[PDB]
């Protein structure tokens, strides 16, 4: 609600801004709109490539590699949009950049953005 | 009894007498002092191995047994993909189902059957004691128990710490006891970033307790024949390899083409690449990947040859929605991978990447 | 009390701490059932819409499917498909015109039609459902068109190719009671049916006028195809009630949904969608509030509900919200859906005591459109 | 601000919803994108047709016809909605309905809304609806 | 003190008493000055997307250009033209992608040009002005591509057409020096100076390196073209100064925005256009705020000027609004311009007394990017 | 005195002596009884008038005189659109350049010169009193004087009361002393949300104070030949008429074609209609612009023949902008268009209605 503050994650909501695996979206959390925390909405196009960020878990202490991915082919859903940057840097290190659109690999070359989703895939 | 399966294996393992012409044992073509792959040079270079004969070649590359103990028994998952069992093309459910393989295989040991394997366990009085103090008396007497038993000696060795140590610089920084340079860190993020972690993270999601860099699925890159390999392995110019097809009992044609994602696991040391052993070096087996995201004209041409990559052995079921990921690798990002893999070296192989 | 993103971080940390692997994929959505609901963004005349698919008896959004300018939604009431009417632009909102129906699977809500509509033929007007409409048996669209006249185009949704279009008179709206035949609303008061074949003028026949010139009827009124009721209100309430059931139209005793001293004190029907209608209960829901006579587009606040064949009111209800539509559901129990366009919010009540159960927000710039199957 | 309260003309501010002459407009106030009262935004195209109400201008005691224009061929401007409907009729009396996006003769045959202009053609009274 | 729709009320009604005939037709917006200000609209990532065009100093919005899915827009220094690189689909957000370059003329709003860009080029992203760019003849537009790998697109504006893709070294962003140079900013810490023709293999030339792997240089630098001046924040608002003027790269004194206490206390520079620079008066203009190291896009609330010769610090204005990004007009005693995302409103100020002059509201749905010709 | 000199006017309004053989007067084609137009039947009908010589017909039909002194002299204005003048050509500058035409025009009054003119204006004692109390003593004797005199004294007449009256139901609607009945109260609706307005309205916006159905200005809505007209004028089948185009000192080709838009006061009786009143009746009249609307094949079609409506006679310069309007008149709103119309028709053409 202090926009400025220190982003503080937690561990109860997935549909949240500062829920722990959102540490660096930008977009719209695919939960919102018929997707799953690590599953894209119907006919949507799920991207290839990802982004990655190291977010920490309140509930067991440890950073989690979040490789983000989009949804694509849709308009932006407009539901449960978040933003948060925690670690991100510019996009000459793209590897952590979240204004790129993200949709490389989607099927039909798909390339507009809908919403992200929050898979773990490794430790820090 | 743990301890004591797995030592009678590592006494197998060496043991040239399980060959036809006594010249070879398994650690003949899975050398341990090379990550357990074969440094001798045939008519094709390193790319296929030369069995007891002295002349038979085979067709594909030798793999490393390093990590092959944590490669789950062949199964179709639920979704339908095929997973887990042994030898480039799965046809081998485990590795107790693996080892006697290579004892018959007249490209390979070339033992004539399994009464000839017994007779040469029977002619060793350490062999007589071992077996039958693990399998009981009048083991090594019937052929179909002998042959059985030698291989689960066998698979029980290849389960040991010795063959999966999680030593490397990778496990050791998952550890926390050093970190990745700038250089090797890199090439960590693109690994996960890029497509390489489709194929070669045991997990699509949540943590691995012991990583191998590989989900141990069947999928065709599209790699061309190595021809000089297929010329020594006399197979024949119109003979084609479909992997995971040729396993008895699979008959799906979308299986042609398919092998196992091996683990990258001493990827570093145990060069030539691919199934067939086509690429020499590690650079080059990373760049066969641009050619499905590049459009530059140096994507199409192999760097070792000057020439094109070739036209895929199995020009049909490729793995395009992977491959096809629409971001190539510029050359420090191929560097940085380079980095990376050599992170995967078991520390008593280190010494192994100056060479 | 467990809301559904708390359930969802809950079954998350426990795949974590389980290391049960799941792998990222596309979901379907679940299948198609009574209580689905449709909601339309019209996004205030934006040249790009959206439509929201929800599971009424979550309250979930269950998936989106992307529109171009004021497109009208229709639902196969068997739930086998959804479709659309559209309209895009080769420029955003000008150069070449294309106007198009898809059809879509109501699960993977994937596009299995796209059937081009050829010399831009649609009629763009704020949405009324009934300017799109599905035959009876799923297989025929038909659209309306104003300019330069009145006129009904044939959409073969089985063979995915525009047929023709149909010379109509004064007319607007479009009813189906057939494979070949539908009903519209004309300029003069009275019901006009259109019988048409594979090819010719179609037959063409009218009803006998059936309200005066003064009399104002809404541009939504409620129309259950399964029924074969329409259901018309005019700007005071009284309720016009026709009957189609039999292929022809027999016009019911009227009803007035307000009493004359609530009319002597101001209440008048207003919104958008203001009427809704349960089959299997024969039952009326009407929008209503004590409004000025020209307030008629504005939200309401009140749902009045009658039995449709004695007209006696069955029940009042304070929405507690500012509402423009309404619909139901047509199973029992039925839930009363209660759209607002100012708050982007769809509010979703019982409509048996007039509570609201759950709402789900966030849907679009100005959703003002309802749709459900009538699946029983 | 009580939006079912009779609605009350002032004739101080065209960019506000109650100002006298768009007592029947819906869409947004072309003046707020660049046009004015009775013009265009550059870049968009003036439909010929047109809808009509009676608008009392409550300065001089007049009702006037507006008859209303489309400014088409761009998307919906955003800004200075306003959706008034004082003599609005149902889309079958289309000459007094505006849920109609009313582009026809629109150059280049612009058919998205933008904004809508509020001329006056003329003095007058309609029988559904006079002052 | 009259409101600008209260004078056209007194006007009209003049004319109206006066019997004043006028006719309808398409308004010319005013002559380009140094007063006008273009404000981009990306959305929030919507398929399409809106610029407007506003005279600062009536604080009105005088025209509109319609957009695609996050379009770059540019704008002529001398006032003849704007242009923008866009992109379409042939169903709204999938189906065929359709890339292109559209020129307007600046008073009619009209396009001039209409230049396909084949093989879908364009780089989508959050917009970064400078990521397309005029060269200062404004013949030629250049275009940033990232997938599959970091090129260049090279248009003729003259010519009205597509050239060619430039192969580059791991950089970003673009800014012209010449008509056939421009400069990136590289991975590795360098510029590049990219020096190209019709055909053949670009001559790149690395500068120097000039800062550490770990300052974070933002996306969002100010360039003065005129003055070859590149003005580049790090997270913590130490700036770097490049003065390309030459044409080739000198390495100017960097600078602190913030004093060692501010950063000791929290301060540092956030939003979206974080920086600004004006020209003849060599200033530099940077909102900041309290915040946490990682909220680096937030909004901010206060701008400091400084002397881009000294580093002096001339002024710290309280906005008092959520700023997310800024610019300033080019001209004497030139205006602020503070745009806030989350308000969706335009406020003007006097860039020597920080105060706020006026505003302009309702700017579409996210609108985040300010641009300026450069007419002096 | 400005009522003398129209008293004059009305005088040589109705005096045949202004014609070669004393056999026509400007009420002879403009008769009074008819809204100052031609009852008269020649070999195209109504279509064109027989002028002194009893065989001359001209090539255009005769239009109104009621309304007429409420348009502007020709000139063209800042847009560039030429606005006002007299014929359907705009070729007389105002009423005064008008009125001297018919008189020496040998297929109308066919008077030889303005000599001759003088000659029959001093044989008349009544216009010698007359014209010297308005013009001075002598002024019979001057051909150019009378000439210019006579022709000032008819644009007086016309710029009177009874020309004007502004007494038709139209104009006591409008000054709330009665209403329109629902159909013609539809019919104005109609005229003002189609495109009829776009040129039949003095105004662009405002109210006018005046209102006569039209903005003075020219187009060509791409009417064909009216064959038998064409025929009676003895033109020749080869000849075209260039409306406006065709005016002295008017050179732009894009006005070839063009004609005046007519006022529509007293249309009901004024039929038949167009510069060459091709159509006879009011409603075909309407239909017509439908041509450019309807995609129905009827609208092809003129109701008067059964046959296509002919190709436009200038296949160039058509108001494609105004008459492409994307709207078809159904029957109901032509019938709502004629019964508006008709509220345009002055009081005393009310018994004509039938
Ligand atoms: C060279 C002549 C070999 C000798 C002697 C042995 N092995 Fe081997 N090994 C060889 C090849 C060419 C291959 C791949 C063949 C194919 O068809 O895919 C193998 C493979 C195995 C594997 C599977 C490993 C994996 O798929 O990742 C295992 C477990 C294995 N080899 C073990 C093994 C044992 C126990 C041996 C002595 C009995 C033995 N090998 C001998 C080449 C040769
Ligand atoms: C599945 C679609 C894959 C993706 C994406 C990548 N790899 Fe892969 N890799 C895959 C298979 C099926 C194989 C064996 C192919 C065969 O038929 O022989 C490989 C092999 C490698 C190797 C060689 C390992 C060895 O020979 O022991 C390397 C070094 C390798 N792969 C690396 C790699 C990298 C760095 C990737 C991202 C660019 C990558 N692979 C993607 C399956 C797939
Ligand atoms: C029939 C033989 C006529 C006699 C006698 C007069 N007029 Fe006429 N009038 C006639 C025609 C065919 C036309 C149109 C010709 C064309 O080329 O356009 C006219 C036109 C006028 C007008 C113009 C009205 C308008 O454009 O709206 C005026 C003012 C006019 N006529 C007056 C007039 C006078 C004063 C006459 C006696 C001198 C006179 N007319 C005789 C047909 C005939
Ligand atoms: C400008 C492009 C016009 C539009 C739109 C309409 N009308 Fe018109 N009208 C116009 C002209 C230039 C003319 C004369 C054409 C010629 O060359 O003769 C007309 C004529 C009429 C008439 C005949 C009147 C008469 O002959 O005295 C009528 C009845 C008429 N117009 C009516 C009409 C209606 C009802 C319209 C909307 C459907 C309409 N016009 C459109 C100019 C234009
Ligand atoms: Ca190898
Ligand atoms: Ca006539
Ligand atoms: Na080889
Ligand atoms: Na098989
Ligand atoms: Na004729
Ligand atoms: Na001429």
């Amino acid at each position: 609600t202090d926009p400025r503050a220190k982003w503080v994650p937690q561990d109860n909501d997935i549909q949240a801004c500062d829920y722990w695996r959102h540490c660096s979206i930008d977009g719209n959390i695919c939960d919102c709109s018929g997707g799953s925390l690590t599953n894209c909405p119907p006919g949507t196009k799920l991207a290839t490539a990802s982004w990655v960020a190291s977010c920490y878990n309140p509930t067991d202490g440890q950073s989690y590699l979040i490789a983000y991915r989009d949804c694509c082919g849709y308009n932006v859903s407009g539901r449960c949009p978040c933003l948060n940057t925690e670690g991100e840097l510019p996009v000459y290190r793209p590897e952590f950049a979240n204004d790129i659109i993200w949709c490389f690999g989607a099927e039909d070359d798909a390339m507009t953005y809908h919403c992200t989703i929050s898979p773990i895939v490794g430790k820090a | 009894a743990d301890d004591a399966l797995a030592a009678l294996g590592a006494q197998l393992f060496v043991d040239p007498a399980l060959s036809r012409n006594a010249t070879q044992s398994c650690a003949t073509c899975h050398d341990p002092a090379r990550a357990f792959t074969d440094p001798r040079e045939g008519k094709a270079g390193l790319a296929v191995s030369v069995g007891d004969d002295g002349q038979s070649h085979g067709d594909r590359n030798t793999p490393t047994l390093g990590y092959a103990a944590l490669v789950p028994a062949f199964h179709r998952d639920a979704n339908g993909k095929y997973k887990g069992g042994q030898f480039w093309d799965g046809r081998a459910d485990d590795l107790k189902q693996q080892a006697g393989q290579p004892m018959l295989n007249p490209v390979e040991m070339a033992m004539p059957d399994r009464a000839a394997v017994a007779a040469r366990l029977r002619d060793d009085p350490a062999y007589r004691t071992g077996f039958e103090a693990l399998f009981g008396k009048g083991v090594l007497d019937d052929p179909e128990r002998a042959f059985d038993a030698a291989a689960e000696a066998l698979a029980a060795y290849q389960a040991t710490g010795e063959f999966s140590p999680f030593d490397s610089k990778y496990d050791r920084v998952m550890r926390g006891e050093e970190k990745f340079t700038p250089l090797e860190e890199f090439g960590y993020t693109v690994f996960i970033t890029e497509n390489c972690r489709l194929c070669h993270m045991q997990r699509k999601q949540g943590v691995a307790e012991r990583e191998t860099f590989t989900n141990f699925e069947y999928h065709n890159i599209g790699l061309p024949v190595n021809e000089t390999a297929r010329e020594a392995s006399g197979l024949g110019a119109d003979h084609v390899d479909h992997g995971l097809l040729a396993r008895p009992g699979i008959e799906d044609p979308a299986q042609s083409g398919r092998f196992k994602v091996p683990s990258l696991r001493n990827v570093a040391v145990t060069g030539p690449y691919m199934h067939n052993g086509v690429f020499t070096d590690l650079r080059t087996a990373i760049l066969f990947y641009n050619k499905y995201t590049s459009r530059r004209p140096e994507a199409k041409i192999n760097p070792e040859t000057g020439a094109p990559w070739g036209e895929p052995e199995v020009a049909r079921n490729l793995s395009l929605a992977e491959l096809q990921s629409g971001l190539m690798l510029d050359d420090g990002r191929v560097d940085a991978l380079v980095a990376f893999l050599e992170t995967l070296t078991d520390r008593r192989y280190e010494p192994l990447l100056e060479e | 009390q467990e809301t559904q993103g708390q359930a969802a971080a809950r079954a998350a940390a426990a795949d974590l701490a389980a290391g049960q692997d799941d792998e990222p994929r596309i979901l379907e959505a679940p299948a198609p059932d009574a209580r689905r609901v449709y909601v339309n963004d019209p996004a205030h005349f934006a040249a790009v819409t959206q439509q929201f698919v929800i599971d009424g008896e979550a309250g979930r959004v269950i998936g989106m499917i992307d529109g171009g300018f004021l497109p009208n939604p229709v639902v196969a009431d068997d739930g086998s498909f959804i479709a659309h009417a559209s309209t895009v632009f080769s420029r955003i909102a000008r150069g070449e015109r294309t106007d198009y129906v898809e059809v879509f699977d109501p699960v993977t809500l994937l596009p299995t039609a796209d059937i081009e509509l050829p010399d831009a033929p649609r009629f763009l007007v704020g949405t009324y459902p009934w300017m799109t409409s599905l035959t009876p048996d799923g297989k025929t669209l038909l659209f309306y068109q104003f300019s330069p006249a009145p006129a009904v185009g044939v959409v073969d949704l089985e063979g995915k190719a525009f047929k023709r279009m149909l010379d109509v008179p004064d007319c607007y709206h479009i009813f189906p009671t057939a494979p070949d035949t539908f009903f519209m609303h004309c300029r003069d008061g009275s019901l006009a049916k259109v019988a048409f074949g594979t090819e010719g003028t179609p037959e063409i026949t009218h009803t006998e006028v059936f309200h005066p010139e003064d009399e104002f009827l809404i541009n939504h009124p409620a129309y259950s195809q399964k029924a074969g009721r329409l259901v018309w209100p005019t700007y005071t309430g009284k309720i016009h009630q026709i009957d189609l059931s039999s292929g022809d139209a027999k016009f019911l005793p009227a009803v007035e949904a307000l009493t004359e001293a609530e009319r002597a004190d101001g209440w008048r029907p207003g919104g958008w969608q203001q009427v809704a209608y349960h089959r299997a209960l024969d039952r009326i829901y009407l929008l209503v509030d004590q409004r000025d006579e020209w307030r008629h587009k504005t939200a309401s606040r009140f749902v009045v509900v009658l039995d449709a064949k004695t007209g006696e009111r069955l029940a009042k209800f304070e929405m507690g919200h500012e509402i423009d539509s309404i619909n139901v559901s047509q199973d029992e129990k039925p839930l009363l859906y209660a759209l607002s366009t100012g708050d982007k919010t769809l509010y979703i009540h019982d409509a048996e005591s007039g509570e609201e159960l759950r709402s789900v927000n966030q849907l679009g710039h100005g959703p003002q459109v309802i749709t459900t199957a009538d699946m029983g």
